[PDB]
């Protein structure tokens, strides 16, 4: 709905200075003082202004026919004027701000997202876009993640490095194939036993917890760790003295420590998709 | 392009003692200079007189305690050690030889074994001990295993006991012999890595550490114990090993801290029931406080003590033990190297990251950065001969970190710094930012180069851009899906050091297009499809096209002959734009776009049948051949 009927400069379109130049760059013009029409404006497809200091991209609405676009490296913390671009397909915000992603509700038409490194707690927005192809929520602050139960078309899906600690809701994704889970608190594995067409799989470097124990100087905690078959890993490295008597791990402590800690690692084949399971378990100690 | 050396014949051994290398090679002992690998002196074993015999070096351990010297052990005088008394800021030499009016039944002096042997070198309690693994078949003195220490008169050596050397029986003295392939200290214990049998007379090898306090003349807790290279099935030859401190980020993933010792170690899977290795690498760490708690868990030696006798606490006559269940670590590499023969490794830590550089039986030289997480590309790869790289190096640390690893190639033997070849020596944009973080690199428009070395204003260290080179095949099926490989450079996305394929879609014309990312590389992508349209492909940053691809009708105009022998053998051609007529597949002579020959199969059967092109898309069954009996 968007559409200037008169000549106007591109300065004054998108108030941010960064995003005005890029828009200038993309058109050949010699300056942001340069007056620009509304055709000019529909035959932007792609935009490419990845670490380009934009703080804001106030004036995008006029680019109804942009379906690429790539923001990575920004000041980004509103997506509103994204809100109705009709035809964005590829979107790519890392490294950002973007926080109320519920301003993409209505882009039935976006397939490829990415929103790594912006600081992300809630993700529910997403439910709005059951079409998506391609999610990329790595490097954030993510918890809870049963939102994604219904991106069932999600044939890629990033999610290194949060807090996700339960990964059932993954469960139905059939459709996935390139799932990345590293950095994350995965104890169990059970969920992902139905994933029959993976290719590619990162389960590494997990780094969960238990709720803290009373120590003692004979102490026993039971193996949380568990395979796709729902077999007890079985632990690779453990700490401290510390000895592996299926299905509780126990160890000898005279003085008092606090806390103790076994790296496990247990390489597993789902599907078609050979990844390593690896992790380090820790109870703490009073 | 770096500095090299090469003598007169291969180098076995390699020192390093205050800024002059020393080189122990066949017939030869050179002096080279630690700063431009430029040889300064040197002395000629030659070729001894036992017959005429090559006196191939076995060992090189120099000790400044008495007086600043060097002692080379030869392989000629029933490998007996000679000393090098130093000049004085830098000939003369002398010889470790008594005689043995103690009893001739030993030689203390006959130090090294002919057939592979690793000798060590500690000051044990004012004396300059010797810890001697010895190889031996069946000949007449010369220990497997030996803690002789020197005398201060500096001519000779001593044991201390009955019980200072193990020694593999007579019956087994050549049935199955023990091949030593490293030694080292650690813990106030010391250790040997060797490849053996798995028992007596068992047919497949094995691989064992071997663990003693030692004392004057030690062997007091000598206890062997099994090490296996596993991911997820056995390397059992142990190739190479280096021992180092682990890098922060390694400390996290294995449990080490930052200063205990880490034995690193290049295994091999070797052939059926040999000892032979295969062209397949593995590799592990083993914390050598965790090898000091397995030892710290609780059957007789067979070689030592009588198989078939019976026999056998806390260690800061006292007899020695075997092990049962072995320890193991998986590959670390998680077999990257499946398929290439590891023949050397070192060790060092930039930072965070734990570099090890290999090499391989076919000279390849290499830096990895070490880590379960993804086996990273080297970062330095390239050939220095066809002479396979050895075991042998040193690791030398200087001043901000610039180091270089000897790496010993036959008789070359090459000085490569850690700080690995520049920026300058990397081939495409991706691969310029895929260094470390400590290289400082920076794709410059066209070339690779430094920082502040950017002629233009185009020099960063994440914006990569696609770009593709040609794809195959041109065209396609109406509605088949055909397997696409498009070359070209730069897929994959920027961070954590490394790049993959996620942020990789491909998009063919208007349909998005399908990826296979286990068969896909940072250069080759092969995609699955199905109009003169284009394509385009994204990396995250940006996009490039590529408008060759077409989606033509594959089309059958004619076909001759028509009629054919009943059998069936007859050349068919047909022409237009996977051929099977009858069902029973027919054979393709020559393929085209415009047109197609193929044989007849020799049908049981005399009347006709529809020609059938199979191209992804099962097209036109044109004008019918005829088998007609004559």
């Amino acid at each position: 709905m968007e559409t200037i009927t008169v000549p106007t400069p591109i300065k004054q379109i998108f108030s941010d200075d960064a995003f005005a130049e890029t828009i200038k760059d993309n058109l050949k013009k010699k300056s942001v003082t340069d007056a620009v029409t509304q055709n000019e404006l529909n035959s932007i497809d792609q935009i490419i202004a990845n670490n380009s200091d934009i703080k804001s991209v106030q004036g995008i609405q006029y680019l109804p026919n942009v379906t690429k676009l790539f923001l990575n490296g920004n000041k980004l913390t509103d997506i509103k004027p994204l809100a109705n671009l009709k035809n964005l397909g590829w979107l790519f915000l890392d490294e950002n701000k973007v926080k109320d992603l519920s301003s993409l509700k209505d882009l039935k038409k976006l397939k490829s997202l990415s929103l790594e490194h912006n600081g992300i707690s809630d993700i529910n927005g997403l439910v709005h876009l059951p079409q998506l192809e391609s999610l990329y929520l790595g490097n954030n602050k993510i918890t809870d993640i049963t939102v994604l139960s219904r991106l069932t078309k999600l044939d890629t899906l990033s999610l290194e490095d949060n807090q996700i600690s339960d990964i059932v809701p993954l469960a139905g994704l059939t459709k996935l194939q390139n799932l990345y889970l590293s950095k994350n608190h995965i104890s169990d594995l059970r969920a992902l036993a139905g994933l029959k067409n993976l290719d590619v799989l990162e389960l590494f470097s997990q780094e969960c917890l238990n709720k803290p124990i009373n120590h003692q100087s004979n102490l026993v905690v039971p193996n949380t760790v568990k395979n796709t078959d729902g077999s007890l890993v079985t632990p690779e490295i453990i700490s401290d003295d510390g000895d592996y008597e299926k299905p509780n791990v126990k160890w000898h402590l005279p003085e008092f420590t606090n806390e103790v800690s076994f790296i496990f690692y247990q390489p597993v084949t789902i599907g078609k998709a050979k990844a390593r399971f690896h992790g380090r378990v820790t109870q703490p100690l009073k | 392009q770096l500095p090299n050396f090469t003598a007169e014949t291969p180098i076995q051994n390699v020192i390093l003692h205050e800024h002059h290398i020393f080189l122990g090679a066949t017939n030869y002992i050179y002096v080279l200079n630690e700063e431009d690998l430029q040889k300064v002196a040197e002395y000629k074993t030659g070729p001894v007189l036992e017959v005429w015999k090559d006196n191939i070096n076995m060992a090189l351990v120099v000790d400044t305690y008495y007086d600043d010297q060097l002692i080379s052990c030869g392989s000629v005088n029933r490998g007996t050690c000679q000393r090098h008394v130093f000049p004085h800021n830098h000939s003369e030499v002398h010889c470790i030889f008594s005689p043995q009016i103690e009893e001739p039944s030993q030689c203390p002096d006959c130090v090294v074994s002919a057939l592979g042997a690793k000798v060590l070198s500690s000051v044990k309690d004012r004396f300059i001990n010797f810890f001697v693994g010895n190889t031996i078949n069946s000949s007449y003195p010369l220990h497997s295993i030996s803690v002789r220490r020197l005398k201060e008169t500096k001519d000779g050596f001593m044991f201390l006991t009955d019980q200072s050397y193990i020694d593999v029986l007579p019956e087994f003295r050549d049935s199955y012999p023990i091949k030593y392939v490293h030694a080292f200290e650690s813990n106030n214990f010391i250790y040997f890595l060797t490849v053996q049998r798995e028992t007596l007379d068992a047919q497949t090898f094995h691989t064992r550490i071997i663990r003693f306090c030692s004392i004057n003349s030690g062997l007091h807790s000598y206890m062997e114990m099994p090490l296996e290279c596993i991911l997820t099935e056995v390397f059992n030859i142990l190739q190479a090993a280096y021992v180092s401190k682990p890098g922060a980020q390694l400390a996290r993933q294995i449990g080490a801290s930052l200063n205990d010792d880490i034995l690193f170690a290049v295994f091999a899977q070797s052939k059926p029931d040999s000892a032979e290795p295969m062209d397949r690498s593995a590799m592990c760490a083993f914390p050598i406080k965790y090898v000091n708690d397995f030892f710290n868990k609780i059957r007789c030696l067979q070689h030592f003590y009588g198989p078939n006798h019976e026999h056998c606490s806390g260690c800061e006559d006292e007899y020695r033990t075997e092990f049962t269940t072995a320890l193991q670590r998986v590959d670390l590499f998680m077999g990257q190297f499946s398929e290439v023969l590891l023949t050397s490794i070192s060790t060092f830590i930039k930072g965070d990251l734990t570099i090890a550089n290999l090499g391989t039986s076919e000279g390849r030289f290499m830096q990895v950065v070490v880590s379960r997480s993804g086996p990273s590309t080297p970062h330095v790869n390239f050939l220095l001969d066809s002479h396979p790289v050895s075991p042998e190096v040193i690791v030398e640390h200087t001043l901000n970190q610039n180091g270089y690893t000897l790496v010993i190639t036959g008789k070359k033997i090459t000085k490569i710094p850690l700080n690995g070849l520049g920026c300058r020596h990397f081939q495409s944009c991706s691969q310029c930012l895929s260094a470390p973080p400590f290289v400082q690199c920076g794709w410059c428009h066209d070339k690779c180069v430094r920082s502040e070395e950017c002629l233009s204003g185009t020099w960063t260290q994440q914006i990569c851009l696609p770009a593709i080179y040609k794809v195959f095949p041109n065209s396609a099926p109406l509605e088949g899906g055909t397997r696409l490989t498009i070359c070209g450079w730069d897929f994959g996305f920027r961070r954590n050091n490394k790049f993959d394929l996620k942020k990789t879609r491909v998009l063919l014309g208007n349909e998005s297009c399908t990826l296979t990312l286990s068969e896909s590389t940072m250069n080759t992508l092969k995609c699955t499809v199905g109009f003169n349209m284009s394509i385009i492909i994204s990396n995250g940053h940006g996009t490039t096209q590529y408008s060759t691809f077409s989606y033509v009708d594959p089309v059958i105009t004619s076909i001759s002959p028509k009629y054919g022998p009943m059998a069936g053998g007859t050349l068919l051609t047909l022409t237009g734009n996977h051929i099977s007529i009858g069902g029973k597949t027919c054979t393709l002579k020559s393929v085209s776009n415009s047109i197609l020959e193929c044989y007849t199969p020799a049908q049981t059967i005399s009347t006709e049948f529809a020609v059938k092109l199979k191209i992804d898309l099962a097209n036109r069954e044109t004008s019918i051949f005829s088998y007609r009996e004559d």
